[PDB]
RNA sequence: GUGUAGUGGUAGGAGAGCGUUCUAAGGGCGUUGAAGGUCGAUCGUGAGGACGGCUGGAGCGCUUAGAAGUGAGAAUGCCG
RNA sequence: AUCCGGGAGUCAGACUGCGAGUGAUAAGAUCCGUAGUCGAAAGGGAAACAGCCCAGACCACCAGCUAAGGUCCCAAAAUAU
RNA sequence: AAGUCAAAGCUCGUUAAUGAGUGAUGGCGUGCCUUUUGUAGAAUGAACCGGCGAGUUACGAUUGCAUGCGAGGUUAAGUCG
């Protein structure tokens, strides 16, 4: 179908049958989850909504939880005698969608 | 207490301090003495007092 | 008690090579220039990790201009409206709809229309 | 990576529009025609994939200048040589060349690398009142922009 | 009464004065907020910090 | 657990770590291929560490403690 | 904040509001008092720009609000009332 | 200053994972080291690759940590080994 989502900060279109990458949700490898915040109901009879729609929910399910590649930032400064290194692989949690709004 | 199981009273042993071998450990380039001045070259410093 | 410097070197310098695989010249087999370059390729992608961030708010504004002025609404007009008739879509979600559902997009436009009526 | 429409190179289609220019400021008119030429007002815009349109513009003769800048906007040129500066031209162009001025006071509001030139190529001007390109049904603008 | 204080600007740039008569109510980042009873010191310190910090009078 | 708070930085002070050679004990690998060399789309916050493919043909890892000719990009450096 | 003790670098500063000196009430001059910034400060504005205006980066995101300054086109936003 | 962020197409197929190579086109962007109030400096050093190449040791003195005894602590030269 067509809806959007408020996760983390940020906002996705959803449709049934295929996956979403998201920000870390606190559940295992399988179970049901339900996303309260609808912002549009679309398709063919457009929904528009005063903020969160008032009663439409998202089901989907959890595949997996894995982090990104690394993203280095070493930072220097110039005639200057420093570096410091850093490193990072952020956790997001794929996750597939069914059963949009009922 | 066997061989190949030593252990040191804790608190017993301290490291060291190699100066002068790059820019992170905090000592390298002038080995924690500055810039120029008499106190910098090879044997400086003044008598005491 | 010699300490030979055996193989403690080459290791990092061919570390540093292969992070320079495609320079467009003598900076990929210099293991003097080679380290300089992808110092200050370092500092670039720094600075430009924050830069993708600011750009697709300029692009997502200049196709909502776009889109919503055939509608008889300035690009000001239309978000001052959003705002007060109290509808949060993130700009990133208004440009993808102004390019694709335009259906949508002139019904959320008649809304502000609505909205600052009043 | 994620999800943001960038437009392919083909899948673009421009169209054809005429402008007229009797009684127009030469700014104002050159502003609105660079807007349309960059490829906005398409909520398709790509800022690197040439989206523009196709301009015509009829009348050049009897563009606008108001004030003085009949006789004191000087255009200027330079022959790279010692001594070589020839302001020859005025604000009489209108009469002759009448093309150069619109393809002067466009050529500049535009950027300056290559899309900023085959972006300009789509321009055609006529001093005249009527354009030859009847061959691909061009259509009409308005002004109150 | 109570008042509710908050800043609203950068102390960069600004004398100890206003430095110090910020950091002694617990003022420390922008928009950060403190809940203060209204003697007739901590109105002076609000006249003295006035064009840094806007205060709701509760 | 959960809340509150802080995390630019030269001279410089403090603390905790990576890596090389050797010694000691314990436990290991090796012509069914060790050290070394090359290639790889891998792992940790860092210095850094593994795994596999080819070459190569005789010695080297791992743990705990110890001692240092222990870490190099600049000296109009010295040698090829 | 004071006291006892272990370990240092520093003794060539600069400009900008303000009030004074010598100068010619001239100098990006020189010599002091006082506040900030630079030195040891990256990001925004002043076309480009140490010392001016705004503001202090642990890190990630293709989310949201504002300051100085801006809103015809290069170049995001009012051809606003 | 020769890159990074964005990216069409074209050829692939790996330690199997939000894959590899190249790159039309757009945004942004004045190397490294030392010395200096201040650097891209038109101040000063490096032609390139490899190898060597700089706070150590003996004898004193003092303070922190730790260990053995505590109104006590403690051997030296020297002999057998």
């Amino acid at each position: 179908m067509y809806a959007i989502i408020k996760t983390g900060g940020k906002q996705v279109k959803v449709e049934v049958g295929q996956a979403i990458y998201v920000e870390k949700l606190n559940v295992e490898a399988g179970e049901k989850v339900v996303f309260d915040e609808v912002i549009l109901v679309g398709g063919e009879s457009t929904k528009v909504g005063a903020p969160t729609v008032a009663g439409a929910t998202v089901e989907g399910t959890v595949e997996k939880h894995g982090k990104q590649k690394k993203v280095v930032t070493f930072q220097y400064k110039p005639k200057k005698h420093s570096h410091r290194k850093q490193g990072h692989r952020q956790p997001y949690t794929k996750v597939m969608i069914e059963a949009i709004n009922a | 207490m066997k061989l190949h199981e030593l252990k040191p009273a804790e608190g017993s042993r301290q490291v060291r301090n190699r100066v002068g071998r790059g820019t992170s450990s905090g000592n390298g380039k002038t080995a924690g003495r500055g810039q120029k001045g008499q106190k910098a070259r090879s044997g400086g410093g003044v008598r005491l007092g | 008690a010699r300490v030979k410097g055996g193989t403690v070197t080459r290791k990092r310098r061919k570390k540093v090579l292969k992070l320079a695989k495609g320079y467009y010249g003598s900076k990929h087999t210099l293991f003097k220039s080679a380290k300089e370059q992808v110092m200050n390729s370092y500092y670039y992608a720094f600075r430009d990790r924050r830069q993708k961030k600011r750009d697709f708010r300029k692009l997502w504004i200049a196709r909502i201009n776009a889109a919503a002025r055939m509608n008889g609404l300035s690009y000001s007009k239309l978000m001052h409206g959003l705002k007060l008739a109290e509808i949060d879509i993130n700009r990133k979600m208004l440009a993808d709809l102004a390019v694709n559902d335009a259906a949508a997009f002139t019904a959320l436009a008649e809304q502000a229309k609505d909205a600052l009526s009043k | 990576m994620r999800t943001t429409y960038m437009a392919k190179a083909g899948e673009v289609e421009r169209k054809w529009y005429v402008v007229d220019a009797t009684d127009v400021p030469l700014g104002r008119l050159s502003a609105v025609v660079a807007s349309v030429l960059r490829g906005k007002n398409k909520p398709t815009f790509t800022p690197h994939v040439d989206t523009g349109d196709f301009v015509i513009v009829i009348n050049a003769d009897k563009v606008k200048l108001t004030g003085k800048k009949a006789t004191d906007k000087i255009y200027y040129r330079h022959s790279m040589y010692p001594g070589g500066l020839k302001s020859v031209t005025a604000g009489e162009l209108r009469d002759k060349n009448s093309r150069r001025l619109i393809e002067t006071s466009v050529k500049g509001m535009l950027p300056k690398n290559t899309l900023g030139r085959k972006q300009f190529t789509k321009l055609n001007v006529y001093g005249g009142a009527e354009h030859p390109h009847a061959a691909q049904q061009p259509e009409v603008l308005d002004i109150t922009n | 009464a109570e008042l509710k204080i908050t800043l609203k600007r950068s102390v960069i740039g600004r004398p100890q004065n206003q430095r110090a008569t910020v950091k002694a109510l617990g003022l420390g980042k922008v928009n950060s907020t403190v809940t203060k009873p209204a003697n007739e010191a901590i109105k002076g310190m609000v006249n003295t910090i006035s064009h840094l910090v806007d205060v709701e009078e509760v």
